[PDB]
DNA sequence: GAGCATCCGGATCCCCTGGAGAATCCCGGTGCCGAGGCCGCTCAATTGGTCGTAGACAGCTCTAGCACCGCTTAAACGCACGTACGCGCTGTCCCCCGCGTTTTAACCGCCAAGGGGATTACTCCCTAGTCTCCAGGCACGTGTCACATATATACATCCTGTTCCAGTGCCGGACCC
DNA sequence: GGGTCCGGCACTGGAACAGGATGTATATATGTGACACGTGCCTGGAGACTAGGGAGTAATCCCCTTGGCGGTTAAAACGCGGGGGACAGCGCGTACGTGCGTTTAAGCGGTGCTAGAGCTGTCTACGACCAATTGAGCGGCCTCGGCACCGGGATTCTCCAGGGGATCCGGATGCTC
């Protein structure tokens, strides 16, 4: 008599695992309990952030004539957007490197 | 044609004749006021001042090379 | 068995190429030992934290998890080795 | 007469070369020996995962390269292109370290 | 066999299918994105715990998640995250 | 109620006195507008954080606890206001 | 002729005096008005308890004074006694904001 | 009618009288110290919470408190701190 | 009938309330489950830190020949120790001021 | 008739451009190995019912925060004299990139052997929970002495006069032609 | 007897030392209010017992880590050379420093009002927990085409070897004495 097992990400219209986030906050020990809307909200914001990052990453991959994204492309993505730069200023991508940046005094006349 | 720079520099050092020598910046501004393209002639004024001090017509007060202050001879 | 001089193992042109990655044009001679020293300080500060993590783990092996974790605590969290 | 480029032109070219690159710069075995050496003075008989010492390694050039654009800004601040350790001391003192 | 390692890989892959149907992703960057999801997750979770404690609230609600999303994310990311998350929770309450 | 031009309300000699606190020997006259700008930026950031804190609490009055709390999350912690 | 000290000596005496001093250094009411002035823009009708205003006062003074030892390090670095806005700007840049 | 607010005032006063019988304090510096105890407590306790969640231990132990103290406190403070703490916990277990 | 009341701080011989910090760790949700020795250990650590910072403040006040601690004394104490400076680098004390720091280039001659 | 002023043309040096080489960019080519997808499994998500409990709200008090007002100067500000740097430029010395050759140990790859990572089974030490009890810490009241403040001396310090030492330019003498 | 070269002296610039003004430090008097001590209380800490589980420890294996050995060469190391800056000095222009006066608005003291902070009581919405069960999520595995490496040809960058313009210098010319 139980209803058909559908997923909470599907009723949320989202693709990130909402139930897994709910579980990880439940055992993360950040409060004694969590409301229903909070893991949905956090899965939503994580999905938007990952969509932004990989949209810029795919555009950078098409920039480099490549259909496969390298962490170098993640550097070209995040380090060329100042708002994401403020989001992730203190982090470093392994095997990523730095953007090409030359000070104006360095080039010859 | 036009007179070369050396006569202009002699007039520049004779223009003020204060107790110390006349400086490089003061002679450049004197050439600018009298009328000269000081912008593209820095190597020219350096070689001219070195050439004239090598003859002893003008003597060096304090500096070394093109730096310092410049004043005319004993006589 | 024991080791005494590995700070010379971080060689001169490698430090130079790192300075190219930093965009540094020309590098003086006195630079090299200073970079060796600050490298030594940063490495000892992180590896002490890591070995305290392993001693908490009762584990005689340094793992990548505790390296990422100690760099996270030191304000320099690193992407690409978690998990 | 063999060709010889003016200094800095080459240097700018390998700046562009490794800066468009993404690979490792420091040799992994002498550095890994250094990691065992610096670990040795605290506890004996330590073992290292290869990925662990690699991750510590990109952490190493990460901190080093960041300190290097710090000192590069410090050096161009003083109207110079030559780096001196006094710039490094400045960068460490402003960084809080 | 073995005990499992929980991950966020195929979710990043299917979001890639949503935003860019043609391109691919390397495994190294995939581990980077698992680290990214864990890092932003723990930052938002920690700020949620602080905002819960600070008002003496012991329930994690959607509201302080909204405040912490505003608080950590700068500007445009924050406002678009609020819009998209409110859209998501309105669909969630509507089953 | 309306305030428009209190950004110049911080005086030039006040910035001189903060410079004396910082150990400045000679101060340029061109410094003052950018110090006012960075001062306004820092206050804008911290009170943005504070007003989000208080509108979470459904309060129209902000407290000193919220101030030290926002400065705690920025990494410029102060002490002594109920924190 | 009336007495007059040479420049900097009065300034250095001010350094000793005010660095020895512990009191609040900026004027209270105009800074409080400025905090309100910035405050209307994000949320209307915001009210302040006074101790919060002194807390913001000390926070602003601390952030500023730290930036000024930073720019003193920069001015010494460029062989100068004057700071110029690029000194402050590069202090901001190396602090990573 | 008021609500009593918890603090650590008399304990720091007792510590002062143990280290200096004849010295006083200001109330402002007393607020500095109460906030100091709260802040250092929050740092050490947050480190301990992280160390608990890392190795899948649901129980905070004095051992990982010791690791956290050796972690956050550099140098000489760490070895002193572990010294009084070990003798203190042995005294606690002895009575 | 029942045992005489004796606080656990006294049995430890320590001054900060071990019961209070134990309760605060219980309600901080920093763990699900809390051991007995950890609050005693934490209390002893905080007593050593407070003891050293107050003896430094007391010698600072005796230097300033004032009997009572002012936050100027506390700032001078916390900043003249390099190791506490490393422990408390990014903090400013209210009404603290700063150490006497004048650079040699600023001095005349 | 020749000494000097002047003009004009030729050597020379700096700037200004074309060509050779070379490092990288771009176009094929090949075989390879990470990746994407099938498949099997199994575990955490889901439903649903209950149970407790916690925050949202209504209402009521009361507190300091906002507003207004009147003196009362400390400071904000402006201006002017003045001195102390910022930096522009160049001279000079020197230190470090660049390129080549020789060396060397790094990388790879290939193989052996075992140390502890990690997982499982067990059984037990330890600690939340709860009821009850009672005493230390905090609101509250008060009293009181170190400290803020004011006032009278004393000394450092900092700038300046004054006084002596050194450079130097001009004047006097001596030599040489 | 003139021209030139050298030495001295007095005038001026630049250091050593005493002296006055002043700000800063020190000594002494005075009230005050914040530090400190005593009281009431009541809640937060504690003693005992119980349940239950997280975790310490034996065992095992395996696999991933460490040790060793041969080959190649890319990278390190060293040396020559040459060139680009580092930096000191000097000077000039300027840009604040500071010291006077002036305006004012911050600061202080006093008062009314209120709106929100905050505390208490309701109670309803909502989240936690748990039996049962399933479909998505991950390990394993297997193929393949995007891609890393390899090679060949253009293009752009660099640097250096020839031409043009400005300049300086020397010779011709006229003029005037």
């Amino acid at each position: 008599a139980r209803a058909k097992a559908k997923t909470r990400s599907s009723r949320a219209g989202l693709q990130f695992p909402v139930g897994r986030v709910h579980r990880l906050l439940r055992k993360g020990n950040y409060s004694e309990r969590v409301g229903a809307g909070a893991p949905v909200y956090l899965a939503a914001v994580l999905e938007y952030l990952t969509a932004e990052i990989l949209e810029l990453a795919g555009n950078a991959a098409r920039d480099n004539k490549k259909t496969r994204i390298i962490p170098r492309h993640l550097q070209l993505a995040i380090r060329n957007d100042e708002e994401l730069n403020k989001l992730l200023g203190r982090v470093t991508i392994a095997q990523g490197g730095v953007l090409p940046n030359i000070q104006a005094v360095l080039l010859p006349k | 044609s036009g007179p070369p720079v050396s006569e202009l520099i002699t007039k520049a050092v004779a223009a003020s004749k204060e107790r110390s020598g006349v400086s490089l910046a003061a002679l450049k501004k004197a050439l600018a006021a009298a009328g000269y393209d000081v912008e593209k002639n820095n190597s020219r004024i350096k070689l001219g001042l070195k050439s004239l001090v090598s003859k002893g017509t003008l003597v060096q007060t304090k500096g070394t090379g093109a730096s310092g202050s410049f004043k005319l001879n004993k006589k | 068995k024991v080791l005494r001089d590995n700070i010379q193992g971080i060689t001169k042109p490698a430090i130079r190429r790192l300075a190219r990655r930093g965009g540094v044009k020309r590098i003086s001679g006195l630079i090299y030992e200073e970079t060796r020293g600050v490298l030594k300080v940063f490495l000892e500060n992180v590896i002490r934290d890591a070995v305290t993590y392993t001693e908490h783990a009762k584990r005689k092996t340094v793992t990548a998890m505790d390296v990422v974790y100690a760099l996270k605590r030191q304000g320099r969290t690193l992407y690409g080795f978690g998990g | 007469k063999p060709h010889r480029y003016r200094p800095g032109t080459v240097a700018l070219r390998e700046i562009r070369r490794y800066q468009k690159s993404t690979e490792l710069l420091i040799r992994k075995l002498p550095f890994q020996r250094l990691v065992r050496e610096i670990a040795q003075d605290f506890k004996t008989d330590l073992r290292f995962q290869s990925s662990a010492v690699m991750a510590l390694q990109e952490a190493s050039e990460a901190y080093l390269v960041g300190l290097f654009e710090d000192t590069n800004l410090a050096a161009i601040h003083a109207k110079r292109v030559t780096i001196m350790p006094k710039d490094i001391q400045l960068a460490r003192r402003i960084r809080g370290e | 066999k073995r005990s499992r390692k929980e991950s966020y890989s195929v979710y990043v892959y299917k979001v890639l299918k949503q935003v860019h149907p043609d391109t691919g992703i390397s495994s190294k960057a995939m581990g980077i994105m698992n680290s990214f999801v864990n890092d932003i997750f723990e930052r938002i979770a920690g700020e949620a715990s602080r905002l819960a404690h600070y008002n003496k609230r012991s329930t994690i609600t959607s509201r302080e998640i909204q405040t912490a999303v505003r608080l950590l994310l700068p500007g445009e990311l924050a406002k678009h995250a609020v819009s998209e998350g409110t859209k998501a929770v309105t669909k969630y309450t509507s089953a």
